[PDB]
RNA sequence: ACACGUGCGCGAGUCGGGGGCUACGAAAGCCGCCGUGGCGCAAUGAAGGUGAAGGCCGGCGCCGCCGGCCGAGGUGGGAUCC
RNA sequence: GGCGCGCCGGGCCCGGGUCUUCCCGGAGUCGGGUUGCUUGGGAAUGCAGCCCAAAGCGGGUGGUAAACUCCAUCUAAGGCU
RNA sequence: CAGUAACGGCGAGUGAACAGGGAAGAGCCCAGCGCCGAAUCCCCGCCCCGCGGCGGGGCGCGGGAAAUGUGGCGUACGGAAG
């Protein structure tokens, strides 16, 4: 199958064919609105694996996020606290730009439901980002009893709550000895049962 | 002249007779199948060399394949992937020796 | 022991009663410091009623709260050994046929 | 019970048992472990010494069942197996010893510190004190090593 | 501040615990709130044993433990497949699969093996329909002493051999039990640097 | 939470507190192949680790095996018994 | 509003075992450097920015940095519950 | 487990995890790789049951999505074909 030789030519980004794809493209991206729809997928191979069956009520917006960290929104550089929260500069945001870029996708198409996301460019100023949105109200859908998850009120904004798979990477979850701090629902979860008082009724 | 198993010591643990086991499926993951070999190959000559690859390359082509090694480590990640790079950079590098002979 | 086990699991049967948290706290009152002539008890915020002026927080304040106000983290249940459980029962049936 | 309290007998008085001159204050050496090296050295000192300062290595993951080994003396080795066995050993003829299997009863070292009573036994234990082995050896027993 | 020969002990209370405070007035509560929904599950699961599916005989892991046997979290696909049962039939006939359960051992393997020809003899099959018994099912009298498993289902039980006293032999009076054991230490630890000295040698 | 005193129970053990089984009663009663586990029963060392009485009479004026029986100290003061 | 007893409406023409020939995996992502936050995680537990940029007997983990070995252990960068 | 390993002007303080015992217990689907003539889907017209969850059966050189990949088989526990 053709994807397979999509999927290894998309590997080889150094290359002299991906090298002018991926900065021609970037060019054409810069000219068009920060969040626009896209009529199909850039990737049709990419988009194959994340969910996108290329059937009625499936969507893809190529979204831009401007590029760089998080500097702290404090008027004239002055956080009127401790040393430690003198920084504002060099600080980095908990979330990354591809989850940032899903949840302005998502936002905007409030009646859509947000499935994946995958990266088709990057510049100095810019990251580019396909993200795959679901009508859970096309009957292609609201039939299809595979893709009938997203319909129900369960999957409502999901880029906003960091359960789409690049919002997931923000929270540090995963099973064994390098995601304790996030053992049992989140890391807001497991800092609750570690500072709750189980005063038994007989103790 | 008879020893008790010991659970200590350099041939420690409990008597048990071992199965022979057939490996799970799921460890042969990253096998190179006859046709994915192929279409990798395939997409080399259709894509070409990363522009580090072609350095390192020119670096193994005045013979320093330690000036290279450092190359490698810095640019692909770690020592154990650089000297695969080096050992792999140098198996295409071989092929244009014999190409070039006939 | 009837007595001793009989006034700890008689402790086991018994609903928590508590002050509600916000209780003498639903005010947003502060002391009029170190003139005025009062008792720098912090006292109700302004308005053209009553309680401007009064005095909120404090036991010995009307309106107020209570002095540590009872929580529902009391130990209200006494556990006891089973032993001595039986050795109740043992004793109270033997004074029975007495 | 607050009636039984001294609180009830301090009603009347003034200062309520925390002193006239040195009145109950809030904090007055500091809240908690506070001032251990400056102002409340001497208690530390006299009281908790070895408080302040590192010793020996860190060890990052310790899990506590690697380094699990309980351990039993030979002065209650018997109690182990029913009192019955200790009973059979001795009465009978053939001159059989009977197996304390201190693994079974959840102890994986036999140390030596009891007079055991003089009648042969065979123990398999995980592992063996050399005084435990010696004492077992004198009574005229086996040490069966286990795992 | 510290009066006199005291703990030197650290509460755990400088953060704001009071607002944290999980106390245990539903326990009484949620003991029937299960209660009444293990009765409730017991009856619907009609015929069927109540605590659930057999699990396999399994070893604790960690040296502290593997003196003991536990309840595993369902049976290996050799062990069914040595016992001669399907891997999607075994769940709906009321025996726990994880395909994620190795087998090191023949012991633990054939035990299993064991225990799944322990149940298949002790297990009665309906037919899926009333006024059809099919080919794989049972009989009418023996379906009739059809009553639920109040308990976990064949449980696992942790003994060991019976062994009688013996006349000790020559070796074992002369096995030095303790330099054995400090010797095994020294032909672990010191192994490594004689089989690099005897390449240096 | 810790300490010490005192009362009770059991005692080298002890304790279900978490779970389970069967108006007052959200109580009480029960479990022991529910004692997991906690603390106690063993200490010391940074750790590798090690881990708690002997003397005698002999077989080869002795020395490590061979053997045999008796064997958990001594002194001083000691309420109580004799 | 459940729950099966009998008819009919249309759907569905399915298995299991051994044998041998073939098939088999998610990339600006892992990973590395660096920065900041973070964690009990300590020559960096997690998270993110920028830069570098993979492999296929490979890759990740194996609670002290690194080289050289064996071994063990899972299949990451997609989804539901 | 455990106020433990560890963190910390190694000061004040902070501080998990595995194992074990329970409550509950349930597993799964794709993409890819491939195979079958896109075998798949949404929608409009008429007839006909029919439902205050708009669904069922027809009937249409009726329209559209879709080879930039729909559907069936199949997913690391291996799978498919003969």
């Amino acid at each position: 199958g053709a994807y397979k030789y999509i999927q290894e030519l998309w590997r080889k980004k150094q290359s002299d064919v991906m090298r002018f794809l991926l900065r021609v493209r970037c060019w054409q991206y810069r000219q068009l609105s920060a969040l626009h729809r896209a009529p199909r997928p850039t990737r049709p191979d990419k988009a194959r694996r994340l969910g996108y069956k290329a059937k009625q009520g499936y969507v893809i917006y190529r979204i831009r996020v401007r590029r760089g960290g998080r500097k702290r929104p404090v008027p004239k550089g002055a956080t009127y606290g401790k040393p430690v929260h003198h920084g504002v500069n060099q600080l980095k945001f908990a979330r990354s730009l591809q989850s940032v870029a899903e949840e302005r996708a998502g936002r905007h198409c409030g009646a859509l439901r947000v499935l994946n996301s995958y990266w088709v460019g990057e510049d100095s100023t810019y990251k580019f980002f396909e993200v795959i949105l679901i009508d859970p109200f096309h009957k292609a859908i609201r039939r299809n009893p595979d893709t009938q998850w997203i319909t129900k009120p369960v999957h409502k904004h999901r880029e906003m709550r960091g359960l789409t798979s690049a919002g997931r990477k923000s929270r540090g979850l995963g099973k064994g000895h390098k995601f304790h701090h996030t053992i049992g629902g989140s890391r807001r979860a497991a800092w609750r049962r570690r500072n709750t008082l189980q005063l038994h009724r007989y103790r | 002249a008879l020893r008790y198993p010991m659970a200590v010591g350099l041939n420690k643990g409990h008597k048990v007779t071992k199965n022979v086991s057939k490996p799970r499926h799921s460890r042969r993951r990253g096998r190179l199948t006859k046709h994915t070999k192929f279409v990798r190959d395939m997409i080399r000559e259709v894509c070409g060399f990363a522009p580090y690859e072609r350095r390192a390359m020119e670096l193994l082509k005045v013979s320093k394949d330690k000036r290279a090694l450092k190359f490698i480590k810095k640019r692909v990640g770690t020592h154990i992937r650089a000297k695969r790079k080096r050992e792999e950079l140098s198996s295409v590098l071989a092929a244009m020796r014999k190409a070039a002979a006939k | 022991i009837v007595n001793f086990v009989h006034t700890n699991l008689r402790k086991n049967n018994r609903q928590p009663y508590a002050v509600s948290e916000l209780a003498g706290h639903q005010t947003s009152a502060e002391s009029w410091g170190t003139g005025r002539a009062v008792a720098r008890i912090p006292r109700v915020r302004g308005g053209g009623t009553h309680r401007s002026g009064q005095g909120a927080f404090g036991n010995m304040c009307r309106g107020g709260r209570m002095f540590a106000p009872t929580k529902t983290w009391r130990r209200w249940h006494r556990r006891v050994n089973t032993t001595q459980k039986r050795y109740a029962i043992c004793s109270a049936l033997a004074a029975s046929a007495l | 019970p607050s009636r039984l309290r001294k609180t009830r007998k301090l009603r009347g008085h003034v200062s309520h048992g925390h002193g006239r001159i040195g009145k109950h204050r809030k904090h007055p050496g500091g809240r908690g472990n506070a001032g251990g090296m400056h102002h409340h050295r001497i208690n530390f000192d006299k009281y908790h010494p070895g408080y302040f300062g590192k010793v020996g290595m860190r060890h990052y993951h310790l899990k506590r069942n690697q380094s699990f080994c309980p351990t039993v003396n030979l002065d209650k080795l018997w109690t182990l197996v029913s009192e019955q066995t200790r009973v059979n050993a001795a009465k009978n003829k053939t001159g059989a010893a009977p197996i304390i299997d201190v693994v079974r009863s959840g102890y994986y070292k036999v140390l030596g510190k009891g007079k055991l009573p003089k009648q042969p036994v065979i123990v398999k234990a995980k592992f063996f004190s050399r005084r435990a082995e010696e004492k077992i050896k004198g009574v005229g027993g086996a040490c069966v090593l286990v795992a | 501040a510290p009066s006199r020969n005291g703990m030197i002990l650290k509460p755990h209370f400088h953060k704001d615990w009071q607002r944290r405070v999980a106390t245990w007035f539903n326990q009484p509560a949620r003991k029937i709130r299960r209660r009444k929904a293990r009765q409730a599950r017991a009856r619907r699961i009609a015929p069927r044993p109540a605590a659930g599916p057999i699990r396999p005989i399994v070893r604790c892991p960690t040296v502290r433990y593997h003196t003991k046997v536990r309840a595993g979290r369902g049976f290996s696909l050799e062990e069914l497949r040595v016992a001669g049962i399907h891997k999607k039939v075994a769940r709906t006939i009321g025996i726990s699969v994880d395909p994620r359960r190795r087998n090191k051992s023949t012991e633990s393997l054939q035990a299993n093996v064991q225990r799944l020809k322990e149940y298949r003899s002790k297990l009665v099959l309906f037919p899926r329909k009333p006024s059809a018994p099919k080919k794989g099912d049972s009989s009418a009298e023996e379906l009739k002493l059809a009553t639920q498993l109040t308990g976990p289902v064949m449980p696992i039980r942790n003994v060991f051999k019976k062994e009688k006293a013996r006349v000790i032999t020559e070796e074992e009076k002369n096995f030095k039990a303790f330099a054995s054991l400090r010797m095994a230490r020294a032909n672990a630890r010191l192994f490594g640097i004689r089989a690099k000295r005897a390449k240096e040698a």
